[PDB]
This record gives structure tokens, C-alpha cells and sequence, in this order.
């Protein structure tokens, strides 16, 4: 957005009990995401890891061990209360890495600054045979 | 990681981005159509190859393509 | 611009894309943008395609008219 | 009427209308002519 | 607080959604055209839950659906029972079972 | 005397098999009164058992060491042989009801995708044309060679849709 949000691990976790579907080993060995939002009230909610939970009102931050159980997470609170949430991807390091809304607009919209990339301007079915692209490493739709 | 390949008869109708379950796909401004729109996949790298994005893809053939190869920890929606 | 960019609009048309569900199938002329996109002409046809769509969008060079 | 002779009119009934001519239509004629194999007279 | 609840006249008995087969649904609504359609029309023919997301009608349905399958069912034992009047040999049986 | 197959009129096992039939029909109706209903209907079983075995004979049928009757196939060979009837008519009269179901189907499809909406003629059946289109196929294959011949039979290939190379 105009100034990229920073992760706060002191924000309040929601009120829930224990978890099953949630961080393995992989979360202490390599990546794992943390989804924050803003509730603006007390109102229940359901994970993609598991059951149900409650979500504080103010700061919330939930972990999960992949990216597309924080998407799930996102677009459920999109579409349920229009939270408009945000995670980040910490790595074993600490490195944390700003992933969902990149300028801060979402990807629905455009905002006339990002660069089109891995597009090709031809039409599909344009692609050159794999005979043409043989012992070369390049595949027809990669040029 | 899977390659996802974006061609230019993409009407801009923002149907593949949002049937992404991985924030792969975006909206870039273009003049090659109406809606001034053209998608674009900056994230591959966390594409798993699920092909949700050419079930929303509403021209004929595909505007959109995931093309299958060298799976990895995200590409395989591993959570361990 | 003189005329018209495409076709006459609701006229049948005969779409040569090989890629294209409805290669060789006559289609009707929806529209024709006028501001230079590369696929102007959008056709719709009767019979829907196996993702449920009947419209798409074409470029000038693969319409024609419809043999008789 | 012509809403129940539509409905008549769908596949499944017209369906087993045929269904139930062609099989009475066979079924008589092996009874009236039992065992037919060989095409004479 | 436990009463009877009925509503007079909620349907018509008419035979106008008789003619047009998808109708329970608005996917089948617009009719036919491809194959699988037919299909559909006979794989959601009994999804009450997916027709509408009143409760009431669903259990109408259900209740009317239940009283179609008691009257198939008595059909088959009145059936059952026609068989072993005409086409049977329950008295014969009866002397030496 | 075709491929070494005696005709059923004097084979040898035709009868064998003829008498077996018959005596295990007799050893069935021996266990009810003559005055019954499961008699009569084991009499007609066997009557309809004989009729059948003698109209098997007289009419060309041939057997193979075995009683079981042969069909002759090469049409010529059956010409030659009175066995035309058995598979040479009966393809004949089956090519003629296969072609009147498919004149009749062609007919129907392409009076019904004139209209409107073809796919709700096809899935609620116009009835009173289907019966006209019924009752009008007695000469399905003049009609089926005249529209070869005036070319509406067959599509040209610029018309039809066509898989990608
Ligand atoms: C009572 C329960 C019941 C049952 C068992 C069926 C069964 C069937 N119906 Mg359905 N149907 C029902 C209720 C039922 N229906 C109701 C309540 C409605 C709303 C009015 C419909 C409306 C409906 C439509 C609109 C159509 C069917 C069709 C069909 C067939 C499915 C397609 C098929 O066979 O492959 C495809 C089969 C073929 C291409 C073969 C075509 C030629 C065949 C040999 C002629 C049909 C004879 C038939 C099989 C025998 C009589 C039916 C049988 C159940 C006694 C199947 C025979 C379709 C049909 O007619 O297909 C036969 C169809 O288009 N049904
Ligand atoms: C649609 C096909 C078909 C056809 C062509 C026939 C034709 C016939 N049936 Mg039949 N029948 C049919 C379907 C059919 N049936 C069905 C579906 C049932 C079950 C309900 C019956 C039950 C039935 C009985 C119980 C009897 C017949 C009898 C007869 C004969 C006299 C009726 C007559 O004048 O018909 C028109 C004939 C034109 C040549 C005739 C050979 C009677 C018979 O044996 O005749 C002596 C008889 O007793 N049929
Ligand atoms: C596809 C393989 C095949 C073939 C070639 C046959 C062929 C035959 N079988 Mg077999 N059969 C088959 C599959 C097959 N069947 C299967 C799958 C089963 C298990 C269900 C059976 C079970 C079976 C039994 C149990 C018996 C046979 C019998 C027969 C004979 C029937 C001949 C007949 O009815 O007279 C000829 C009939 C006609 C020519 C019908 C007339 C139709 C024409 C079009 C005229 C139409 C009528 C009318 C004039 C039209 C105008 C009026 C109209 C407008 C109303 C014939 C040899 C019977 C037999 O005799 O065996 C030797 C027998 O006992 N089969
Ligand atoms: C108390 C009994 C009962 C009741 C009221 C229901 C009610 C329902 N079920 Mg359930 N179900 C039941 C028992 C029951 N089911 C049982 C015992 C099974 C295990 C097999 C299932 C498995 C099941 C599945 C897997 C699904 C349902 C679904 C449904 C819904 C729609 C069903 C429909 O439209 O079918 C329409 C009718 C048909 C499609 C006809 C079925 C015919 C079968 C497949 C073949 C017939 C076999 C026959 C005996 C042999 C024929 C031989 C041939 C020669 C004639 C509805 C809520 C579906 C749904 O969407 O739920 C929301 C769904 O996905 N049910
Ligand atoms: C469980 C249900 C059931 C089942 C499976 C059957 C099945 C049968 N019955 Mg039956 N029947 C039933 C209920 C049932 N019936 C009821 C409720 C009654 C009283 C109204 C009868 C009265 C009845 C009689 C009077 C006769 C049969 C006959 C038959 C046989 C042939 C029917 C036929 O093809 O008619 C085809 C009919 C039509 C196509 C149109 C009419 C078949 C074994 C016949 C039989 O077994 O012959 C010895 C027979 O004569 N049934
Ligand atoms: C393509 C399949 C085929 C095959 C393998 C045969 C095989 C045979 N035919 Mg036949 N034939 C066929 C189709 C076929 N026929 C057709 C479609 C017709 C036109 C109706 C004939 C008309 C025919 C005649 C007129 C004669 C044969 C005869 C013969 C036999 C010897 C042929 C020869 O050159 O000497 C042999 C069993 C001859 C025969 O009876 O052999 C003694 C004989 O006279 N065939
Ligand atoms: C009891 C008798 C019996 C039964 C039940 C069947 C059943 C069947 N036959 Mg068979 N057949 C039989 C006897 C029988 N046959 C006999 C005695 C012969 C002569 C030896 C044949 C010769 C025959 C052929 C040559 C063909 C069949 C076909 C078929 C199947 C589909 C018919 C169809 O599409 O609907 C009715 C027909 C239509 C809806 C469309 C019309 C298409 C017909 C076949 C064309 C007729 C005109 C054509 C120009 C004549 C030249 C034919 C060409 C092969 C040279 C069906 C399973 C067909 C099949 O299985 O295809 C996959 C097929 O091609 N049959
Ligand atoms: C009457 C309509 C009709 C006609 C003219 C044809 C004609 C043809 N079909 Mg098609 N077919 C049809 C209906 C028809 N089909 C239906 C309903 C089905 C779904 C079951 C198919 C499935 C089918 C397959 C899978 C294949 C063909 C093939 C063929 C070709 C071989 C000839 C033949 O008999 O194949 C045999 C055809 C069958 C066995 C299908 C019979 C289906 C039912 C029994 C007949 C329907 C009759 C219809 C209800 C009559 C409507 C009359 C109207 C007044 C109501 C030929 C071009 C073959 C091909 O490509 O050859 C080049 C092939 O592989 N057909
Ligand atoms: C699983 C896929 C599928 C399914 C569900 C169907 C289902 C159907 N197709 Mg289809 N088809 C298929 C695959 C399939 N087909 C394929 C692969 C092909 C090859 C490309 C075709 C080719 C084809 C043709 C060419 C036709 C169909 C037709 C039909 C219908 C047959 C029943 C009907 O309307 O006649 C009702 C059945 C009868 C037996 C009625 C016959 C008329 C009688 C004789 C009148 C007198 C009745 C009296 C009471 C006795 C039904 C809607 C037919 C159609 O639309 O209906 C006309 C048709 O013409 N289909
Ligand atoms: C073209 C076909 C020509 C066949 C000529 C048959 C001449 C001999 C003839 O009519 O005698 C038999 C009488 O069958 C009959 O019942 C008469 C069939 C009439 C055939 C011509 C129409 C027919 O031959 P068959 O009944 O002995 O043949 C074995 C069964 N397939």
C-alpha cells in the first residue's frame, strides 16, 4: 500500500482451544504464514484448520502452515464481513516476507503500478511445435 | 514450480484471480482490451497447479494456462 | 473512421480459429469495438462450449461469411 | 390437457410408449408364431 | 404451545411444470442443451436442500415425498399379496410345508 | 451337404436330441393329473417342442455332428444351396428397418433444428410429427439416394467442425 504494514507477533491471538490441523515441524524447519486483521467486534468464526473460533475485537494473528489456508482464511473474512486482512510468510531465520496485498489494493483491482510479467503476446494455439523446441531446454509456451 | 502462461485474449474479467486459492494471478493496466485489464502471475512460485484459474477463464480455449513440472514444497500444498 | 472496423453487427459470420471451440461454426455478430483491441468482433453462438459459454471474443482475420 | 399432452409429449414417456409397442409387437408375434429361426414362408 | 400450523393452498394442482422437465432448479430452468442437463435433471431431482433455502418447503417436500414412498411400498406388499391369491400354491403349501 | 454338415431331416443327432427333449418333457408332465392346468401347459410345451423340431427339417436346415443346426453364410453358396433365408434375407429385412430408423431420425432432426430453440423439440418430442415421419419412411432408401445424389445428404467439410492438428 502506501507504507507496507510490518508484522507484530504481540498482536492477541483469537479465542480458541487447542488445534490438530495446525503447525507441524515444518513451521520450526522452514516457512510458515501469519494472517493479521482488525475485527472491529466480537464474532465467531470459522479456520480452515479445524473448527471454530472467536475472534478479538481489535488486533488479530492467526498461524497457519501454509499460504493457501491464509488465503482461505482472507477471502473467507472478505466475503463473510469485508475484513480486508493481510499475511506474511516468516521464514526459519525470521525473515518476514509481505505476500497478499502487494500494493495494497488487492489483485482484484489494478492501481496502474504493477509490471505484467509471464505474459506472452501471442494468442494460445500460436505456440510453435515441441519439434521446433527440441534438446534445448525451452518449452513453446515459455518464449 | 509450475509456469503459468498468460496470452493476450484475456478480456480483463478478473474471474481467474479470484478463483486463486493462492494469490498467483493479478490485475495489470493494458490497452489489448476493453476492460483495460490483463492478467498476470508474479507469485508462480506458489502455484500448485490446482487449474481453478481456467475454470473461471470465460473465453473460448484458455486465456490462462498452468503447465505441470517441478513440483516443490509449496507447489505440493505440503503443510509439513 | 470511414465505415466500420468489423463486420455488421448481428450478421452470421464463420469463425476460422483452429483452437477455438466453434472453429468452422456459424456464429452471431454481438458487437465490434471500435477502439483497436485485438479482439474486436464478439460472436455469440447457440451452442455452448464444454465450460457452459456461448460468446468470445475474435479479431478481424478469422471471420469470414458464412459459405452457402 | 395440452399441458399433460406435453408432458406425454417428453422423451421418457414417448420413451416407453415405444418401448412397450416394439415389445408387445415382438412378444406376439413369437407367441403367435413360436420359435421362428428360419425364414420359410 | 404445541398446535396444528397449515397453510390453505400454498401449490396448484396444475400439470404446466409437468411439460417443462428442469424447473426445481434455476440451472435447469433455461432448458436444455447438452447431454449431461438430462442428467442433471435426474441427479437433483430430490436435492430439496438445493431448490430452495426456505425450510418450510423442504419439509413439505420431505413430508410428501415420505407419503409417495408408503404408497409405492403398500402398492409392492398389496402386489406381494395379490401374487399369493392368484398366482401361488399357499393353500397347497399350507397342508404339507 | 455343404462343409461336411448333414441336413437336419437325416442327421442322426437331430433326432437323439429331438427324443431327449421329448422324454424329459414326458418324465415332467408324468408327475400331474391329465386334468390339470401345469399338464396342459407341459403338453403345449412339448407340441410347440415337435412343431418347432419339424419345421427346423424340410426347409434346408443343416447339422454338424452334433444335431445343432448350421447357418450357411456366403450368399451364392446359399443362393445355390436354398439357404438365401437364412442370414441373406434376414440382413436384407434388417437393412431396411435400420435404414428406415435412421431416415426417420434424419428426418426429424432436420425438420427440428429449423425453429427455435431445437433442443426443446428434441428433449419434448413434437408427437404428430414424429408419427408423420413414422408413417412416411416406407421408402427410405429412394429418398436416402436421391438426396445422396442431389447432395443434401452429406455436409461439406468447411461446415464441420474439426478437432485441431
Ligand atoms: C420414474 C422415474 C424415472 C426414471 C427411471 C427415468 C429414467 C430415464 N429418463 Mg427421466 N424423467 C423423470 C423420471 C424418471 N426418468 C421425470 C419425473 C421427468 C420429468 C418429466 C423426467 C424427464 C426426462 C427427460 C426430459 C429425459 C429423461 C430421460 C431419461 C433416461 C436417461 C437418459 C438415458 O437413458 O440415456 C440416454 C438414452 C438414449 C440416448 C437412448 C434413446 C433411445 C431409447 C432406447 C428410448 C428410450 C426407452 C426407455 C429407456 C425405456 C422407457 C423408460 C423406462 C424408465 C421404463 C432414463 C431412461 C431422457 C431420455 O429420454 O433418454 C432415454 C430425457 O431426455 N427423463
Ligand atoms: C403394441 C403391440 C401389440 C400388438 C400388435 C398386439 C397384438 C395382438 N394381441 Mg396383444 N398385448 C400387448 C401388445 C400388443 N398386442 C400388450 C402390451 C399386452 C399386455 C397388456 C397385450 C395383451 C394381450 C392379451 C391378453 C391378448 C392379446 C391379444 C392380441 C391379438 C388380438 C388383439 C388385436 O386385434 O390386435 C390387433 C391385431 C392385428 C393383427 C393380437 C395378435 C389376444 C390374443 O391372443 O388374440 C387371440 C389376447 O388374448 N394381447
Ligand atoms: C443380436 C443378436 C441376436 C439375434 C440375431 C437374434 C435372433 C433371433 N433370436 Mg435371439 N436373443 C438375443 C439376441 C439375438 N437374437 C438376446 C440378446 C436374447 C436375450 C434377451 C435373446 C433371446 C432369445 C430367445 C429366448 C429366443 C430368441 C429367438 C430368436 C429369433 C427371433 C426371430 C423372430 O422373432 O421372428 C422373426 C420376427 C420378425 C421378423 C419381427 C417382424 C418385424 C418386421 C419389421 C415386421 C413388423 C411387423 C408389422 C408387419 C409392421 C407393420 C405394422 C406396424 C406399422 C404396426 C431369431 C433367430 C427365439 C427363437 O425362435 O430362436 C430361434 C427364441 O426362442 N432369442
Ligand atoms: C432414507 C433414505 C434416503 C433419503 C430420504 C435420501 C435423500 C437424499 N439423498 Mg441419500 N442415500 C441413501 C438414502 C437416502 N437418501 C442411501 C441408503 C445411500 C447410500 C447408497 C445414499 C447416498 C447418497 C449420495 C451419495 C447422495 C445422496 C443424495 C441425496 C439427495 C438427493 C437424492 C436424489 O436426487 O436422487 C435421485 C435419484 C436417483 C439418482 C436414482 C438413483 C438410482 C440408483 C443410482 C440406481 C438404481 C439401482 C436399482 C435398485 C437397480 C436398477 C437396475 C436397472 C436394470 C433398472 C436427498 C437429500 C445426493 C445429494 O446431493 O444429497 C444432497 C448425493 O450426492 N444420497
Ligand atoms: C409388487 C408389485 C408387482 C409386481 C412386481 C408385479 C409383477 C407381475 N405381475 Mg402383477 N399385480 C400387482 C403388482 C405387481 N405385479 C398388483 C398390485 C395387482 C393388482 C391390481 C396385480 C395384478 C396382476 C394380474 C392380474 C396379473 C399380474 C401379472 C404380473 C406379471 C406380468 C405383468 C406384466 O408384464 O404386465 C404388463 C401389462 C401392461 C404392459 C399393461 C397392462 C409380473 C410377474 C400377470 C401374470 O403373472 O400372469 C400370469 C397377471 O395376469 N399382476
Ligand atoms: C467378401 C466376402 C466374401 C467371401 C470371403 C466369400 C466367399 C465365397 N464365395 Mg461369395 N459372395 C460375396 C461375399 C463373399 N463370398 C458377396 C457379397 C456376393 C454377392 C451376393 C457373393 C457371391 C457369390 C457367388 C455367386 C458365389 C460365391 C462363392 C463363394 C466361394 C468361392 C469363391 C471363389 O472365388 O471361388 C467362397 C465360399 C461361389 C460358391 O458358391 O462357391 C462354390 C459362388 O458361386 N459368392
Ligand atoms: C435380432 C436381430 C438383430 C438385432 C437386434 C441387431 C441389433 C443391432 N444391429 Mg444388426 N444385423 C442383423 C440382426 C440384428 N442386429 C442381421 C441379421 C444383419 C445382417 C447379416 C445385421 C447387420 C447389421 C449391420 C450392418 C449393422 C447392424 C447394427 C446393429 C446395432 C445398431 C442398429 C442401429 O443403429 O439402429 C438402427 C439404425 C440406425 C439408427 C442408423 C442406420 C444405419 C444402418 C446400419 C445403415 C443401413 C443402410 C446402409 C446404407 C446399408 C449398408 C450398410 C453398410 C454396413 C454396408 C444393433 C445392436 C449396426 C451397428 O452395430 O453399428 C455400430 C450396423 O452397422 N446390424
Ligand atoms: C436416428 C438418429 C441417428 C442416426 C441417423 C445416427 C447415425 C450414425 N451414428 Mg449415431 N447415435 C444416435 C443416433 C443416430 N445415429 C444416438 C441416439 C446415439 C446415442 C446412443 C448414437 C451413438 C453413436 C455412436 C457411439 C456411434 C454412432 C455412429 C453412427 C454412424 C453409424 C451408423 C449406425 O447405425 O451407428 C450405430 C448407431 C447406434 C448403435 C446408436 C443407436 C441409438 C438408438 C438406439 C437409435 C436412436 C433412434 C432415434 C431415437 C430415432 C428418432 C426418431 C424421431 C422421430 C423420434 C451413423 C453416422 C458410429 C460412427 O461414428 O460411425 C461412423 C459410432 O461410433 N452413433
Ligand atoms: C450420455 C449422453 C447422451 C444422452 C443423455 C443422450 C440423450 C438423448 N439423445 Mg443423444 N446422442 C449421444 C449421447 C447422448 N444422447 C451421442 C454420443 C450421439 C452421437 C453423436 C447422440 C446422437 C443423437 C441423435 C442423432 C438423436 C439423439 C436423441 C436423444 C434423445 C433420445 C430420446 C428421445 O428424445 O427420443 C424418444 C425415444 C423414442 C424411442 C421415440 C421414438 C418415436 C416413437 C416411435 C413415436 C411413436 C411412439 C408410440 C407411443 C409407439 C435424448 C434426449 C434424439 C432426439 O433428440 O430425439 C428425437 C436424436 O434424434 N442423440
Ligand atoms: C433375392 C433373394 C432370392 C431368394 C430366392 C429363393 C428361391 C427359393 C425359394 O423361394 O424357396 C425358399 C422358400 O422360402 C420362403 O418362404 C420364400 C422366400 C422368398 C425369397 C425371395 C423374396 C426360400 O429359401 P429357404 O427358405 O429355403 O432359405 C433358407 C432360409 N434362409
Amino acid at each position: 500500500p502506501w507504507k507496507q504494514p510490518e508484522l507484530d507477533p504481540d498482536t492477541p491471538s483469537p479465542i480458541f482451544g487447542g488445534s490438530t490441523g495446525g503447525l507441524l515441524r515444518k513451521a520450526q524447519v522452514e516457512e510458515f504464514y501469519v494472517t493479521t486483521w482488525e475485527s472491529p467486534k466480537e464474532q465467531i468464526f470459522e479456520m480452515p484448520t479445524g473448527g471454530a473460533a472467536i475472534m478479538r475485537k481489535g488486533p488479530n494473528l492467526l498461524k497457519f502452515a501454509r499460504k493457501e489456508q491464509c488465503l482461505a482464511l482472507t477471502t473467507q473474512l472478505r466475503t463473510k464481513f469485508k475484513m480486508t486482512p493481510c499475511f506474511y510468510r516468516v521464514y526459519a531465520d525470521g525473515k518476514v516476507e509481505y505476500l497478499h496485498p502487494k500494493d495494497g489494493v488487492y489483485p482484484e483491482k489494478v492501481n496502474a503500478g504493477r509490471v505484467g510479467v509471464n505474459q506472452n503476446m501471442r494468442s494460445i494455439g500460436e505456440n510453435v511445435d515441441p519439434i521446433k523446441v527440441k534438446f534445448t531446454g525451452s518449452q513453446p509456451f515459455t518464449i | 514450480a509450475h509456469v503459468v502462461k498468460i496470452y493476450d485474449t484475456c478480456i480483463g474479467c478478473t474471474q481467474c484471480v479470484r478463483a486463486c486459492p493462492l494469490d498467483v494471478l493479478e490485475m495489470v493496466p493494458w490497452d489489448g482490451c476493453k476492460a483495460a485489464q490483463m492478467a498476470s502471475s508474479p507469485r508462480t512460485e506458489d502455484c500448485v497447479g490446482c487449474k481453478r484459474c481456467e475454470t473461471a477463464c470465460p473465453t473460448d480455449f484458455l486465456s490462462v494456462r498452468v503447465y505441470l513440472g517441478n513440483e516443490s514444497t509449496r507447489s505440493l500444498g505440503l503443510a509439513y | 473512421k470511414k465505415k466500420e472496423v468489423g463486420p455488421k453487427r448481428g450478421s452470421l459470420v464463420k469463425v476460422l480459429r483452429p483452437e477455438s471451440y466453434w472453429y468452422n461454426q456459424v456464429g452471431k455478430v454481438v458487437s465490434v469495438d471500435q477502439s483497436g483491441i485485438r479482439y474486436p468482433v464478439v460472436v455469440r453462438f447457440e451452442n455452448q462450449n464444454y465450460a457452459g459459454v456461448s460468446t468470445n471474443n475474435y479479431a478481424l482475420d478469422e471471420v469470414t461469411d458464412p459459405p452457402a | 390437457m395440452k399441458d399433460f399432452t406435453t408432458y406425454l409429449s417428453t422423451a421418457p414417456v414417448v420413451g416407453l410408449g415405444w418401448a412397450i409397442f416394439t415389445s408387445g409387437l415382438l412378444i406376439e408375434i413369437n407367441r403367435f408364431f413360436p420359435d421362428p429361426l428360419v425364414f420359410s414362408f | 404451545k404445541v398446535k396444528i400450523a397449515v397453510d390453505r393452498n400454498p401449490v396448484e394442482t396444475n400439470f404446466e411444470k409437468w411439460a417443462k422437465p428442469g424447473h426445481f432448479s434455476r440451472a435447469l430452468a433455461k432448458g436444455p442443451n447438452t447431454t449431461t442437463w438430462i442428467w442433471n435433471l435426474h441427479a437433483d431431482a430430490h436435492d430439496f436442500d438445493n431448490h430452495t433455502s426456505d425450510l418450510e418447503e423442504i419439509s413439505r417436500k420431505v413430508f410428501s415425498a415420505h407419503f409417495g414412498q408408503l404408497g409405492i411400498i403398500l402398492i409392492w406388499l398389496s402386489g406381494m399379496y395379490f401374487h399369493g391369491a392368484r398366482f401361488s400354491n399357499y393353500e397347497g403349501w399350507l397342508s404339507d410345508p | 451337404d455343404v462343409a461336411g454338415l448333414t441336413p437336419c431331416s437325416e442327421s442322426k443327432a437331430y433326432n437323439k436330441l429331438e427324443r431327449k427333449e421329448l422324454k424329459t418333457l414326458e418324465k415332467r408332465l408324468k408327475k400331474y393329473e391329465p386334468g390339470s392346468a401345469p399338464y396342459l401347459a407341459l403338453q403345449a410345451t412339448k407340441e410347440r417342442t415337435q412343431n418347432r423340431f419339424k419345421n427346423y427339417a424340410k426347409a434346408g436346415l443343416l447339422c454338424g455332428n452334433d444335431g445343432l443346426p448350421h447357418l450357411i453364410s456366403d450368399p451364392g453358396l446359399a443362393l445355390r444351396f436354398n439357404h438365401a433365408g437364412e442370414v441373406f434375407i434376414p440382413t436384407f429385412g434388417f437393412l431396411y428397418v435400420a435404414g428406415y430408423i435412421g431416415h426417420v431420425g434424419r428426418q426429424y432432426i432436420i425438420k427440428s433444428k429449423e425453429d427455435a430453440k431445437p433442443t426443446d423439440k428434441e428433449i419434448i418430442l413434437d408427437v404428430p410429427l414424429a408419427l408423420q415421419l413414422a408413417f412416411q419412411g416406407w421408402a427410405w432408401p429412394l429418398a436416402a439416394i436421391q438426396e445422396l445424389r442431389n447432395g443434401s445428404l452429406l455436409e461439406k467439410d468447411e461446415n464441420i467442425t474439426v478437432s485441431p492438428r
